[PDB]
RNA sequence: UUGAUGUCACGGAACCUUUGUUGUCUUCGACAUGGG
């Protein structure tokens, strides 16, 4: 007869679980069953289908419960009830019946033999291995352990989430293989129930033992325990067929991850940008003339997303599908995933293994440890959804979306810092009896909890980039995107160590040290900084089990595990942590970075450019800090940018047996980069944080135009908006931050050589931070490091100079214009091009400083010569009185402008400066047109004295009749248009059109557009110009950079402003209409001899006069305030500024042909800003100094070099043109500043003769004479041609 | 280059013939290739000529690739990382494609070979086969599945998967299934297409006795790279037809021209054949495998006269079994036997720690990490120290020469032999071989070893134990016809047999009458026989003590006659060898490496100084000097995980510069008791007889109540080497 | 839905490797219209 006596197991922590086998592979032979017996167990209902329900074997359980036998009775001197145990019986005949066979060694309290194997009077421990009694018969008999009430799911997918697990090789810092298996989270699963039954001659004493047993097991299958006695669907296809009705399915992928971007609020999709002038016509959000921003908003609306985590679920599953679709419009080359990434490794045991018997003695203590580990970092615990595909790299979260630090992680990193302390690895081999080094006897005693955040907003994505070293762009197809979790994130951590020691060993007592020091490196990606914690709050306890007192009230209490326990505990822990005694420095030492821009700074973040409300087309990176339950944003400079620049300035000056390293594969590869920076094959030995801004500071908007080189006006791009950070000379930003260096590179003298003389080349301002550094952004001024003793910081000394020579004068100019007083001149002509452009097909390389090749920097100075207008285009409402308050009704206005300021000081962009010396180069190189709108399709009016050719033809005459803002072959009306057969493109000679240029012929390219040799259509045949080769295309970076300039004098104004007590303000000028240009008027008909005459350049002339005083320049009269006039404040002749050009590997002559750009001539000038044709803008450049690099260490003087590069520009273009030269002379003919007396006019035609009180002809009449159609081209490419 | 290849084929190609479209097809492919691989050809800058017509040809031709990376990998005159970069690239450019709903043969064949050879490739990590590689096999064989789905007898494929097989066979994998049936068409195909195939064939025969295909693999023509494997080939082939005068021909010639790399399938093939012929019981197998272990005695020195160093190989120990097993000569199984001592095993991992310590102290050691060409050894697939005499022994000694054979350990029989060795008989009678069973005295071992890792002088009742078990297992230790009454005895242990205190072997007799070896005999040890170079002692009276030891002082050893150091540096160590003095003392703590011996190192006070370092120090002059040592040799040693291994310790470096003989402990010393053991070797130098006048001093007090906890402090001492 | 004299799986960090980069002056004068 027999009792029966109920069970349950509470688990604390997500338990493990193994996938179902077929009945036949259940055996011994099978890995993956033997490696899974101490896991929990599926059942499937019914052998071909997945539906069933998990349980835990009643075997499981009898093996832990004599495993917390043996332990008893070790400390109870083999005693139970002061009735004493035998060994116990460990061995049998037929081993191969047997599926496990004990690999750990048994206790042993007495030295006695077992009791005989048919004897009657067994002892205790005898009775519960059941060799009492010993069909069958069970003297304790152990039942399986399920769910309450067996509920059945359709699968282990609907009861947990199955999980990669790594194995890590110490020495190299990767992993070689790896295991999985299924984590059940216990919030959903807290209780299994089962039942033991007793037989009636069961003693007493063993069934204490018993109970004791059962109280002091403390896990089952991998975790803690206690035991006692659609609409997605609809939408996705709806906008993809929206999306190819329209025909813009070239931003599927775009549209995929910025949608996934509004899983963070339902309230974004109410702010999403508008078109400029603030229209519903935004390039992504209005395709649909309904709009995928009404699409959006009405899923925002509907109840069924009104719960944020409804919301969230509908963001995720739409950009998956979105995506999903996306792939389709591309070849799809490749895989993007990386080989053999699926080496699934289980554990063999050894059956042959030897028996053996362990003391272990009496003494025998437990060390609680509790804290938090709080994220000083963003950080990284990598778990790849495979039926989530839009994000490459994923991080781990529960099923309730809180994330999670796994036990498995933190057990890791503690053999890794245990390791570390020892300086000594263990080669980590799975199987056979247990590995008695140091390392491993510490691990056996710890004990750890798997925790969770309470925040649990979605994760950000941060996108990465490779660059191309040879173009200085992208990679093909390199973009790739990852999840973090944000900083600040906040878990619980208890640890507890068993062993005979008093409080925690030495070594434990140090790496615990390390942590509460900020120096727990616990994630993935570290080499980006990714995953610091700080231990915080720690307190601890010790419990002497060996005390039969404390025992018991250890056992009453289940060791206070359960959390009524563990406050209970919490009450009556000492505070701090136990210091070491052998305490031993940490692997890593922290670096202090300072680095200041006295520019202004982008990193841009396309994806946040789409969904933020600011609506410019770059922006910058953004990071989110968690703060309790509040996510609150940062400006920051990328780890992963950073770690870019710094890698590549060590990579460009080093080589391998005279290849750069730059060029190499660095696979299987063992040079400079990989030993510090890490490869594929080990991880790297340098760890980059990001880097943040000190004073808070907020972004600016500058807007940039292209100008056509043909006709002067705006050449109608793509929209190019930017929003950088302000920075200027008065007011630096300052970056701040810290990256990690590994003990044993600060040790090597030939590792800080490599860093040192890559900062230094950084502190020379070789290598800027971040986008568009061409105009401007991005400039260090110094780089500052801390905490290397001087070991790197040694290499770093400012280079300074070499010599003291003062630049020559520039010449004087040979050019002569013939000006007669009573004659009057057009504003403009025309440069006529040589017929030769010189191209070459293979530009130089940026992946190194070239020998034979100058790099360094050129310091000038400006001057205007005639008054100066940079407008600040932020504001447009200037000069409205403070009184007329809050006129805003969306009426249209005068428009009124101030002088360009930053941080109220007065200066001038780098990206006007670089298009107004682009142009001059462009013409003295004889190169492209760089800017021109070769698409554009003129039209004439006609005289009053089907195929697709004419469809476009009069479509195009259709759009031109309708957008007439002078409005009150097939032709709908019997005197009308002419529209030109061909585009502008083909009434230019082809070398002059742009080298990376638009599709000009017959045919749409659009049929190829998912084809990569479509850009070799776009692409010249012979290469690039000039011009091209050093300002650059969007296929090739550049080699010159122009800054900013600076105001150097307090400010001269043209009007002597409204506040007399106020000298860094100006008062108002108001001009007069500025208007489009014509190239109806320079081509003059559909004749095809009318071919592009050439480049527009503005002469120099002092209308300006005329307009300070408030009169017209053509007819004398007042101008007159109206919406199509601008008022704006304009600098005063004789104002000076100053500035900076850096260039990288240019040849001599390239250096002597720039120079000559910018210096050009005494009698010449240059034209920058607004209203050229009025008479400003007029300015002069003097170069102050040029500086050379050498070397890293060695920078010199420049100055004495300048004659002999003039020389050898002059040589090359008399190389290329053997006095051919006209087009030069004609454009310093337009170049020339009038001298002293000497007064042009000049000005535009009035539209008819009698419009005009002072009798000149006026275009109605000049058509009729000199400026007939066949005249016209001739007269407008002579300078200084007069009208009248 | 790649730009102007596109534009020849538009100017000369017609749709209506295929070579033209495919070499249209061909140029494309290449030029996206290296676009995405980010070569210098992205500097290329240039696009097409005759733009009108160049867009009406593209745009013809996608309206109306396996061919290519079949072609690359062709090419081999390049090194294995060369090898391995291409292979890879094929993998990752065909996998996309290979995953379609139909693919085509020809790519699923190509991937398959790229997944093989890749697998090849992989470098060992560790005592088990790389996971990447099993993987990788695995892989190989899927896809030719596919292909031999809808093709029965696809050759080529058939013979990948045939080859992907075998490699999980040569890995400890089970054979897929269908094995048998797929070598049965191969059988079926009939003809050897590469000398990689005869192996099959060998397979056939041997699983089926179908003999009809041995007469081709003797007439295979013999102007071939490779010979010493065709030459096996040829002996297995004639022994199945039995010729057996021609299998020993051929079985020489082939160990005779046996590559040098143990990488090389060769000699595992080899050890297969020694195997094969020992379990079809012929008795050839007794002459290749004596052949063989002669040949595979290569091996590099490293500074330091005595210490050796090899790269590992799975089977070496199974060949030196067998090669002891066949040797019926006691003498000549000594050589045997004393071959595998005082030599390190590493791995390529360890070998480049090694290579860059050398590099560090700029010594030209570091060519002879040429060694690391093994790894250019994998790919079968392309077809590409004096003896001393035994006679040297002085006559008054015993020489005892122990091996443990493992196969015939696991086989069931008694593996165990001890070789004793007597110069006085005569010169039939002076060899004497006596076999053991060390299971039991092995378990017992691991029993007392962990119990002394966790409790130190608590595991001392389990030595006890031990020491009886030594006895036990050699009842010939204490038989005069045996050993000699009066006579020294010299061991040279093997294996796990190093650890044992061999000298403290207890004999149970009468209960009130133990006996312990030491009363008996006096003892030395040497780790291996070619150690033996006697010669006299230093001529000097300098005494030298470095310290690094701050747990206790030595007030018998430090308040005397001794120039002693309190703390030490590895600088002071340095200098203080090279005066040669007549005493060295050494005091101080050490830790292990268990991967690498070599980075084993010794604690001095601002320093750690590795093994390495103390071989490799210049100018050392110590020939002759007395050394003993203190915690740094017992702790210097990992725990044993084998029952043959071996570690280099702090005592064999010295050993290694020449030392006359030195003292040290087999586990952790009381200090105590080293304060008075070592003062009393200092004050009466003469060893031998000065430790067992010591051991039986002490031994009367453990027979007054047979305390283990004593016998613990008095066993641990021993002498190694062998002065004149 | 376990089988019993033998389960170190708290025996195993999903780890390692990749600059959102590149190219663009916030510029500016000749018409409009259909008849007869
Ligand atoms: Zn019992
Ligand atoms: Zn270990
Ligand atoms: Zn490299
Ligand atoms: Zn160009």
């Amino acid at each position: 007869m027999t009792t029966t006596m109920k069970i349950s197991i509470e688990f604390l922590e997500p338990f493990r679980m193994t996938k179902w086998q077929e009945s036949t592979r259940r055996n011994k032979n099978n890995k993956e069953f033997v490696r899974g017996q101490a896991f929990a167990r599926w059942h499937r209902n019914k052998k071909d289908n997945t539906k069933g329900r998990p349980y835990i074997t009643g075997t499981l359980l009898r093996s832990a419960v004599i495993r917390s036998a043996e332990n008893l009775l070790t400390l109870s001197d083999g005693k139970i009830s002061e009735k004493t145990c035998c060994p116990g019986k460990f061995d049998t005949e037929d081993k191969d019946r047997l599926l496990q066979l004990r690999q750990r060694s048994t206790l042993r309290w007495t030295d006695k033999n077992p009791c005989p194997d048919n004897a009657e009077t067994y002892c205790p421990f005898c009775e519960l291995l059941g060799r009492s009694g010993n069909d069958w018969r069970f003297r304790i008999h152990f039942g399986n352990l399920s769910l309450p009430g067996k509920p059945d799911f359709d699968g282990p997918k609907a009861i947990g989430s199955q999980r990669v697990l790594n194995r890590v090789d110490f020495k190299s810092g990767k992993a070689h293989d790896f295991f999985k298996a299924y984590e059940v989270d216990h919030t959903r699963f807290p209780r299994f129930e089962g039942e033991i039954t007793i037989d009636n001659k069961v003693s007493a004493e063993a069934r204490k033992l018993l109970c004791d047993s059962l109280k002091f097991t403390d896990r089952l299958c991998g975790a803690l325990c206690v035991i006692r006695f659609n609409l997605a669907e609809k939408t996705a296809e709806q906008i993809i067929s929206i999306l190819d009705d329209n025909k813009k399915t070239e931003y599927t992928r775009l549209l995929a991850d910025a949608i996934r971007s509004l899983r963070r609020s339902s309230k974004l999709v109410a702010g999403l940008p508008k078109d400029h002038d603030g229209k519903d016509d935004h390039y992504l959000w209005d395709i649909g003339k309904v709009t995928i921003r009404q699409i959006l908003t009405t899923s925002a609306d509907t109840k069924e997303l009104k719960n944020a985590g409804k919301w969230r679920e509908f963001c995720e599953k739409l950009g998956e599908a979105l995506y999903l679709k996306s792939k389709d419009m591309s070849g799809g080359l490749k895989i993007t995933r990386r080989i053999l990434g699926d080496a699934e490794f289980h554990g063999k045991p050894d059956r042959l293994e030897k028996s053996r018997s362990v003391s272990i003695g009496s003494v025998l203590k437990e060390t609680v440890v509790c804290g938090e580990l709080v994220a000083k970092t963003p950080f990284f615990f990598g778990a790849i959804d495979e039926d989530a595909k839009q994000t490459a790299l994923q991080v781990l979260l529960t099923p309730d979306n809180k994330y999670r630090l796994p036990r498995s992680a933190v057990r890791g990193i503690l053999r890794r810092d245990l390791q570390t302390y020892f300086d000594s690895p263990c080669n980590a081999e799975l199987g056979g009896r247990p590995c008695m080094c140091k390392t491993c006897r510490i691990m056996r005693g710890i004990t750890v909890m798997d925790a969770r955040s309470e925040y649990n907003a979605p994760p950000e994505i941060r996108h990465r980039t490779r660059i191309n070293p040879f173009t200085g762009t992208v990679a093909e197809g390199a973009l790739f995107n990852m999840e973090v979790a944000p900083e600040g994130i906040v878990f619980p951590f208890q640890l507890r160590y068993r062993g005979s020691e008093d409080g925690l060993p030495d070594a434990l007592k140090t790496v615990l040290k390390w942590w509460a020091e900020g120096q727990a490196f616990m994630s993935g990606a570290a080499s980006t900084g990714k995953g610091r914690f700080r231990m915080e709050n720690a307190k601890y306890e010790t419990l002497d089990l060996s005390d039969e007192n404390q025992r018991n009230d250890y056992l009453k209490n289940w060791g206070w595990r359960d959390e009524k326990g563990l406050e209970e505990l919490k009450k009556r822990l000492n505070s701090g942590l136990p210091e070491p005694g052998n305490y031993r420095d940490p692997k890593w030492h922290e670096i202090n970075v300072s680095i200041e821009m006295a520019s202004p700074f982008i990193n841009g973040d396309p994806i946040r450019a789409a969904v933020d409300k600011r609506g410019t087309a770059v922006v910058t990176f953004v990071k989110y800090k968690a703060e309790g339950e509040e996510a609150k944003p940062v400006c920051a400079y990328k780890a992963e940018s950073f770690r870019g620049v710094i890698r590549s300035a060590v990579a460009r000056i080093h080589m391998e047996d005279g290849v750069p390293l730059t060029e190499l594969t660095h696979s299987d590869c063992e040079c400079l980069l990989c030993q510090i920076f890490g490869s594929e094959y080990e991880a790297g030995k340098i760890r980059f944080e990001d880097l943040v801004f000190e004073s808070d500071p907020e972004p600016v908007t500058f807007d940039h135009v292209a100008i056509d080189r043909f006709t002067g006006g705006a050449a109608d791009k793509k929209k190019f908006d930017d929003s950088p950070l302000p920075g200027s000379p008065a007011r630096p930003l300052m970056l701040k931050g810290s990256f990690w260096i590994r003990r044993d590179v600060l040790e090597d003298e030939e590792y800080c050589k490599a860093l040192g003389k890559a900062l230094a080349d950084v502190n020379n301002g070789l290598y800027p931070l971040g986008g568009k550094s061409a105009i401007g952004y991005g400039q260090v001024k110094s780089l500052g490091i801390k905490g290397d003793d001087k070991r790197i910081s040694r290499l770093m000394n400012p280079a300074f100079d070499e010599t003291d020579v003062a630049v020559p004068e520039k010449p004087k100019t040979d050019a002569e214009v013939r000006i007669e007083a009573e004659k009057v001149y057009y504003p403009h002509y025309f440069v006529e091009p040589h017929k030769k452009v010189e191209r070459e097909e293979k530009p130089c390389g940026h992946q190194k400083f070239h020998e034979g090749r100058l790099t360094g920097k050129i310091r000038c100075k400006l001057i205007t010569k005639t008054p100066l207008i940079v407008p600040d285009t932020s504001n447009d409402d200037f000069f409205r009185p403070a009184d007329k308050e809050a006129r805003k009704e969306k009426d249209e206005y005068h428009k009124s402008y101030a002088f360009f300021r930053l941080h109220k000081q007065i200066m001038i962009p780098g990206s006007e400066l670089r298009g107004m010396v682009s142009s001059v180069y462009e013409t003295v190189t004889n190169s492209c047109f760089r800017i021109f709108d070769e698409t554009k399709r003129l039209s004439w009016r006609m005289d009053a004295d089907i195929p697709e050719k004419a469809r476009i033809k009069y479509k195009e005459l259709l759009r031109v009749y309708n957008n007439n803002p002078q409005a009150v072959d097939i032709v709908p009306v019997r005197i009308s248009r002419t529209v030109d057969d061909r585009m502008i493109g083909k009434r230019m000679s082809a070398d002059l059109r742009p080298c990376h240029g638009d599709w000009v012929e017959d045919g749409d390219l659009s049929a190829l557009n998912a084809y990569p040799e479509k850009r070799l259509l776009l692409r010249h045949p012979k290469g690039l110009c000039p011009a091209c080769r050093l300002f650059g295309t969007g296929s090739y970076k550049g080699r010159v950079r122009f800054g900013f300039a600076s105001l150097e004098n307090d400010p001269e104004w043209l009007i002597p402003g409204k506040n007399p007590g106020d000298p860094f303000h100006g008062g108002p000028v108001m001009l007069s209409l500025l208007e489009r240009p014509r190239p109806t008027w320079s081509i003059p008909g559909s004749d095809n001899k009318f071919k592009v005459p050439g480049r527009k350049f503005y002469v120099h002339h002092h209308a300006w006069k005329t307009i300070k005083d408030g009169n017209h320049p053509t007819t004398g009269k007042a101008i007159e305030q109206s919406p199509n006039n601008r008022t704006v404040e304009a600098l005063a002749g004789g104002n000076s500024f100053s500035f900076e050009i850096a260039f990288e590997n240019l040849k001599e002559w390239e250096l002597g042909l720039l120079i000559h750009s910018l210096q050009l001539e005494k009698g010449l000038a240059h034209k920058l800003g607004m209203a050229k044709s009025m008479g400003f803008g007029s300015v002069e450049i003097d170069v102050e100094s040029v500086r050379l690099r050498k070397d890293w260490k060695q920078w010199r003087n420049g100055n004495s070099e300048i004659p002999n590069w003039l020389g050898k520009g002059f040589a090359k273009l008399k190389e290329w043109f053997r006095d051919e030269l006209d087009f030069i002379e004609n454009l310093k003919k337009l170049l020339w500043f009038p001298e002293g007396d000497q007064a042009p006019r000049v000005c535009y035609p009035m539209l008819r003769k009698k419009d005009d009180p002072n009798g000149n002809s006026g275009y109605e009449e000049l058509k009729d004479g000199e400026f007939k159609k066949e005249d016209r081209q001739k007269k407008l490419t002579t300078p200084w041609t007069p009208w009248a | 280059n790649p730009i102007r290849d596109i534009q020849d084929r538009l100017k000369t190609a017609k749709f209506d013939n295929k070579d033209d479209m495919m070499n249209l097809a061909s140029s494309l492919y290449k030029y996206e290739k290296q676009l995405m691989d980010s070569s210098e050809a992205t500097l290329c800058q240039q696009g097409l000529s005759n733009r009108p017509n160049s867009f009406s040809q593209l745009s013809q031709f996608r309206d109306s690739k396996f061919w290519q990376n079949e072609y690359e990998a062709c090419k081999n005159f390049q090194t294995h990382k060369e090898r391995r970069e291409t292979l890879e690239q094929i993998i990752r450019f065909l996998q996309n494609g290979a995953e379609e709903k139909d693919a085509d043969d020809l790519l699923l064949k190509t991937l398959a070979r790229a997944y093989f050879h890749r697998g090849l490739l992989y470098r060992p990590k560790g005592f088990s086969v790389p996971a990447r590689k099993v993987e990788a096999m695995k892989k190989a064989i899927a896809y030719c599945e596919i292909i031999l789905d809808k093709n029965e007898e696809e050759s080529e494929a058939l013979r990948i998967w045939l080859y992907a097989a075998m490699e999980l066979r040569r890995c400890g994998e089970e054979y897929p299934e269908n094995f048998a049936e797929k070598l049965f068409y191969l059988a079926n195909d009939g003809f050897i297409s590469e000398l990689y195939d005869i192996r099959l064939f060998l397979e056939y025969t041997e699983r089926e006795e179908d003999n009809n295909f041995l007469d081709m693999i003797l007439q295979e023509n013999q102007d071939r790279e490779r010979l010493f494997e065709l030459c096996l080939y040829k002996a297995r082939a004639c022994f199945h037809l039995n010729q057996l005068n021609d299998v020993r021909i051929y079985g020489e010639s082939a160990i005779d021209n046996a590559p040098g790399a143990f990488a090389d399938p060769f000699w595992d093939e080899l050890v297969e054949f020694i195997r094969m012929l020992r379990n079809k019981k012929s008795e050839l197998w007794k002459e290749i495998a004596i052949k063989a272990w002669d040949k595979c005695r290569e091996k590099e020195m490293k500074v330091g006269n005595n210490i050796y160093l090899s790269w590992y190989w799975a089977r070496q120990r199974e060949l030196y079994d067998l090669a002891f097993m066949a040797q019926d000569g006691i003498e000549k199984k000594t050589r045997i036997a004393d071959s595998l001592k005082s030599r390190t095993t590493l791995r390529i991992q360890e070998l480049n720690e090694l290579r860059k310590d050398a590099h560090r102290k700029q010594n030209r050691r570091l060519e002879d990490k040429l060694d690391r060409i093994i790894e250019q050894e994998n790919e079968a697939r392309d077809g590409a120290r004096e003896e001393i005499p035994f006679a040297r022994l002085p006559q008054n000694w015993i020489a005892v020469h122990f091996y443990l054979n493992e196969l015939e350990s696991h086989e069931g029989g008694k593996g165990g032999h001890a070789l004793i060795y007597d110069p006085q008989k005569a010169e039939k009678d002076q060899w004497q071989d006596k076999s053991f069973d060390y299971k039991e005295l092995h378990r017992k071992f691991l029993e007392w070893q962990e119990n002394y890792i966790l409790n130190e002088e608590g595991s001392a009742d389990f030595l006890v134990t031990l020491c009886r078990e030594i006895e036990k297992a050699m009842p010939f230790l204490f038989k005069s016809e045996v050993i000699p009454e009066d006579r020294p005895v010299l061991w040279i242990p093997h294996g796990f047999l190093h650890r044992l205190p061999l000298h403290a072997a207890m004999k149970s007799g009468n209960n009130s009458n133990i006996e312990i070896f030491w009363e008996r005999h006096a003892s030395r040890y040497l780790p291996a026989w070619h150690l033996f170079d006697p010669a006299p002692y230093s001529r000097e009276e300098s005494s030298t003590l470095l310290k690094n030891f701050e747990e206790y002082d030595f007030q018998n050893l430090e308040n005397g006659e001794i120039e002693v150091y309190a703390p030490s540096s590895p600088k002071k160590v340095k200098e203080a060898i090279r005066e040669n003095p007549a005493i060295l003392l050494l005091l101080c703590h050490g830790e292990a490496d268990m991967t690498n011996p070599f980075r084993s190192c010794l604690k001095l006070k601002n320093k750690d100084m590795t093994i390495f370092d103390l071989l490799t120090v210049e100018d050392v002059r110590l020939s002759g000097s007395r050394i003993l040592l203190g915690a740094c040799e017992s702790d210097m040693v990992p725990p044993l995980e084998f029952s043959v291994d071996e570690h280099l310790s702090v005592s064999g470096a010295f050993l290694s510069h020449k030392a006359g003989e030195i003292v040290a402990g087999l586990w952790t010393v009381d200090s105590e008791k080293v304060d008075e053991c070592y003062s009393y070797l200092v004050e009466e130098k003469d060893f031998l007889r000065n430790l067992q006048e010591w051991q039986m001093a002490e031994t009367e007090n453990f027979r007054s109540e047979n305390d283990s906890s004593l016998f613990y402090k008095i066993a641990p001492f021993r002498i190694i080497g062998f002065p004149a």
